[PDB]
């Protein structure tokens, strides 16, 4: 009509015709899709416990050494964008720019201990309509891998995409409809005389190749509204 | 298998956005509120600043649209029948004559492209190409403006897009007409390089990258604290 | 498997066979014809500037937070490459930063070695500006801090915001490498020349910043030497200039 | 290798320029301010005169555009609702009937081309071809008008482009409406010969080449005086 | 739209259709580009020293004869359009009509002495980021030619185009970013009995084939604003 849709692509007359643009040169690192920024790993703040968030201690998962053998290392609700563990990483900063999302999440746990240390962890994953495991025996009968840190230093754990519908809303909280990734002590942490007994795990989350987003909007993080000065 | 066209760089950085709302009168008094002025910078609006600051180097044309709605001021000496309001919107190309006030020769300069628009029809639109000596605009500049590390830390860079000045063309004696301009800026043919992390700290001013130390994420009860467990 | 690298008739560095990171996917190269705007020829000093500039070693202690060097100011006094920064006007160079540590098998820790293009840094005081003396020293590192810096014209050197106001775990977006002392020992990043102009004056502009941040802190028992030396070695690549004149300054 | 299209003769001499701003009323009094008049000459405006006087012989069409904005005069007896203002712009071809005042038969002459334009829409435009007995216009004329070296030194030459006369068509009795005309002259298909040096002295009048003796350039300290030497 | 861009090419209805234009004839000296006016030499006012500008003495570079052998003849900052030496010549009058410029400058120095005179001058050129030479020994180690006026009467000196960017702003003053062209006595000026001892040099500046301009604007020279009468 004779209206102005703000979401309407139209050519306009150039204000400065007869002007030659500077010839574009080859700059390395061209981006064509926002999903290429989400498919890189970013360090996941798993230890966000209100006295670590203002330090580097909210990136290090503590694995103490001694006699536990039945307790938990960590655990979180597997939903990027709304969970505090994931909403500030590169994947969960791009998901907050969109209202729908669909795809897999790839986790990677790196054991940052000494080469003389040896142990075993049970990395369990629970499905979306399922309760978090409460002990190591319940987590064993679910979906688990055994990460023997004497043999491998990283444990890549890819998480499947299970939903009734095609996409999934980012800003909503369907409790008990996302999945949990917990980790349990299996053996402990065995060190020789001279090695430090306690250690550190780091987690890295990214997207996969089947990832997609839809329905762009404004990020919840920026609250400022008035112009700067 | 889904489609990834919603998160391309063109579909993510090309939406029109109201970046500047000003008002300008049509009768005398101080020689400042008779016109409007906007130096074209993508730093005063935080929402668009954060999307542009996911990249180091950008290259785009501009697509600026002006939504001008006027009104009749109250008080005595009202115009009754007033013909129609015509407005001049002038784009001062970077390094071009800039109006000190209304009715200045800068307005009648041939060099500065201008649009004469009459009220009651479709809004005024103009397109500006990539205007830089360099080969891209830079959202960041780790460096200085002058030679011997003297000057402001990245503000006199060749990232100048120009100004936009708007005034009434009419010579209206009786009655005042107050117009309000809305600028809907939009980039076209965006090409972006060197992806940067999204900002955590809030902004303080549109000349810096200054910040206050903020937490990396939001707190939780324990390391093994999944939430709610409805069942 | 212990292959030696000789670059120029002065330098020898010994290194095993490990992984490299090549830039944003491009190798450094020389400028072609349809890429420049200057009115002259480059006259690249290939015969004298391509060698290894091994900087001084830093001590990774238990309570250290991180270090950064700004480039190309990090080679301001290093030999003939520092002379070319004096007696020229424009310059263009890629680099091959090689970072390696000497730890035992009874040490533990993890480093993140980033090359950040255009790492513009905010000040420790809002409504104020930095000076050039607080951005970088000429050859020594600048330390991040655990707590909040509070100076007038300094840099906000808190470690989890990386001096740029971002999340420190998201610096993995730029070319990077992880030195995990359990398995990895060294890290080598090949940075190209990234700018919006084909050649810039390498006194005012800082092309990139090399940050080395420990994510898992260094632990050791009581027998052990209570530090791990981190040795950085920078080798320029395809350096070419323009504008022969005197040195200013000096 | 760059492009030289920015400094061609078409791109250097074809920009629209405001060359004449006049005003004309719509009610009685003296029979002079009821209409406007402009003899088409490129000598009254110094900025365009200097660009045309880089050449001896020129040949171009004209592209004249009229920006007419009216207003309501103050005082008593105001029109309240007034229909719409229609304006007649008449181009008197060289040697054509010229109006002594408004409401003169010259306005209704078929010979003089005219435009009837109603306010509220796009401005009025007309194009005039190369109208001369000669084969070019001449910016300079080293000679006289009559035969035996008598007459004015180069003013009655065949460089006549005509006049432009503008008036209100309406018969408005109550209320006065003061309109302001802006003429944006532009040459098209310019062909220029015999390049001349750019002028040093300032102009005194638009009928001459008269001047006062000015310096060739701006002074300096010494012959060996480079400036500043910042370092 | 329904607007009026002043920089918009559109056909209009002819006011006088049915009129036959006078057939154009061959006039010699047709100009197609403004750069053809800039590629001619114009005499450069080098001696503009506040008591020569209102005379012809601001075109003649004085070369006195006797015993100097270490002093300077002249010297200027090599930037056309903004320097007072160059802003009023044909090249620098066209450059003031534009905001950007790019290309080389060709200088020519003509020794207007007698045929019996003999001498040598050192014509030095310094690069843009470089200081002016202070004596003849500093100018020798830079970029110089030796102009022996007994052998040649003219010394053509073309100046290279060195900049970081593609074009260059005309109205700005980047000090120590333009270049200097100085001239030094090498031998003196040797004359036989009967020849005049003092002489004269004239300088001629033009453009080259690689010259270009951009971003047309108004000349700084014309200050008059109101119409004539």
């Amino acid at each position: 009509s004779n209206q102005f849709l703000t979401s309407d692509d139209f050519q306009s007359p150039s204000a400065m015709p007869q002007f030659d643009v500077t010839p574009e040169m080859k700059i390395p690192g061209e981006v064509h899709n926002l999903m290429e920024i989400a498919e890189v790993d970013s360090v996941v703040p798993v230890n966000n416990t209100k006295e670590n968030i203002n330090s580097m201690e909210a990136y290090r998962i503590p694995v103490t050494g001694g006699d536990q053998l039945h307790t938990q290392v960590f655990g979180f609700q597997m939903q990027p964008g709304l969970n505090s563990v994931f909403k500030r990483t590169l994947l969960g900063e791009i998901l907050n720019y969109y209202a729908h999302w669909s795809g897999s999440v790839k986790l990677t746990f790196v054991f940052c201990g000494s080469a003389m240390a040896t142990g075993k962890f049970l990395l369990a994953y629970s499905p979306p309509g399922a309760s978090p495991p409460q002990n190591r025996k319940q987590a064993m009968l679910g979906t688990h891998v055994i990460w023997d840190v004497g043999l491998q230093s990283s444990c890549v754990l890819c998480i499947p995409w299970i939903s009734q519908t095609h996409y999934r809303l980012v800003q909503q909280d369907e409790y008990t409809s996302a999945g949990y990734v917990t980790c349990w002590y299996q053996t402990g942490l065995i060190v020789p005389p001279g090695a430090p007994p306690s250690c550190t795990i780091l987690c890295f989350a990214s997207a996969c190749n089947d990832f997609s987003v839809r329905n762009l909007r404004d990020t919840p993080f920026i609250e400022q509204t008035q112009l700067l000065q | 298998y889904h489609s990834r066209t919603e998160s391309s760089i063109e579909n993510f950085l090309c939406r029109a956005a109201c970046v500047y709302i000003a008002t300008y009168k049509s009768a005398g008094g101080t020689p400042t509120e008779r016109y409007a002025s906007w130096r074209i910078n993508t730093r005063q609006m935080v929402q668009l600043r954060r999307k542009f600051e996911l990249f180091t180097y950008l290259r785009f044309d501009m697509e600026i649209t002006f939504v001008i709605t006027s009104t009749q001021d109250p008080g005595t000496q009202l115009a009754q029948d007033m013909p129609v309001l015509t407005h001049q919107i002038m784009y001062i190309p970077p390094g071009g004559p800039v109006p000190n006030s209304a009715t200045d020769f800068a307005w009648q300069s041939s060099t500065n492209p201008s649009i004469f628009w009459t009220e009651g029809c479709a809004p005024a639109r103009m397109s500006v190409p990539f205007i830089s000596i360099g080969n891209a605009y830079s959202n960041f500049y780790d460096g200085w403006s002058h030679f011997t590390q003297e000057g402001v830390y990245g503000f006199n860079s060749l990232n100048n897009m120009g100004h936009i000045y708007v005034r009434h063309v009419n010579e209206q004696s009786l009655g005042v007409s107050t117009s309000t301009l809305r600028v809907y800026f939009k980039p076209k043919h965006v090409r972006a390089w060197v992806p940067r992390p999204p900002r955590l700290s809030p902004y303080v001013k549109s000349s810096n990258v200054n910040f206050k130390p903020t937490a990396v994420t939001t707190e939780r009860k324990d390391i093994n604290d999944v939430g709610t467990l409805r069942p | 498997r212990v292959r030696s690298i000789t670059l120029g008739n002065s330098t020898i560095t010994t290194q095993e066979c490990a992984n490299v990171v090549v830039g944003y996917g491009v190798w450094p190269s020389y400028l072609q014809d349809n890429e420049a705007t200057a009115e002259d020829q480059p006259t690249q000093p290939d015969v004298a500037t391509c060698r290894f500039y091994t900087l001084d070693s830093i001590q990774w202690q238990k309570e250290s937070d991180g270090w950064w060097w700004k480039f190309p100011e990090a080679l301001k006094n290093m030999g003939l490459f520092g002379q070319n920064m004096e007696y020229h006007y424009l310059g263009r160079s890629g680099y091959t930063i090689h970072v390696q540590c000497n730890a035992s098998k009874f040490h533990q820790g993890c480093l993140l070695v980033v090359c950040v293009p255009e790492a513009e840094m905010g000040c420790s005081d809002v409504e104020r500006e930095v000076v050039a003396a607080s951005l970088s020293s000429e050859d020594t590192a600048k330390s991040f801090s655990r707590t909040e810096s509070n100076g007038q014209h300094t840099v906000q050197t808190v470690v989890y915001n990386a001096g740029m106001g971002v999340g420190v775990g998201n610096l993995t977006i730029f070319p990077h490498q992880w030195i995990n002392l359990r398995t990895n020992n060294s890290a080598t990043i090949v940075m190209p020349y990234i700018n919006s102009v084909p050649m810039d004056n390498m006194f005012r502009h800082y092309n990139f910043t090399l940050m080395i941040i420990p994510f898992a802190k260094l632990e050791y028992t009581e027998q052990a030497s209570n530090y791990v030396p981190i040795t950085v070695t920078v080798a320029p690549m395809c350096a070419e200039y323009n504008g022969l004149r005197l040195a200013s300054h000096q």
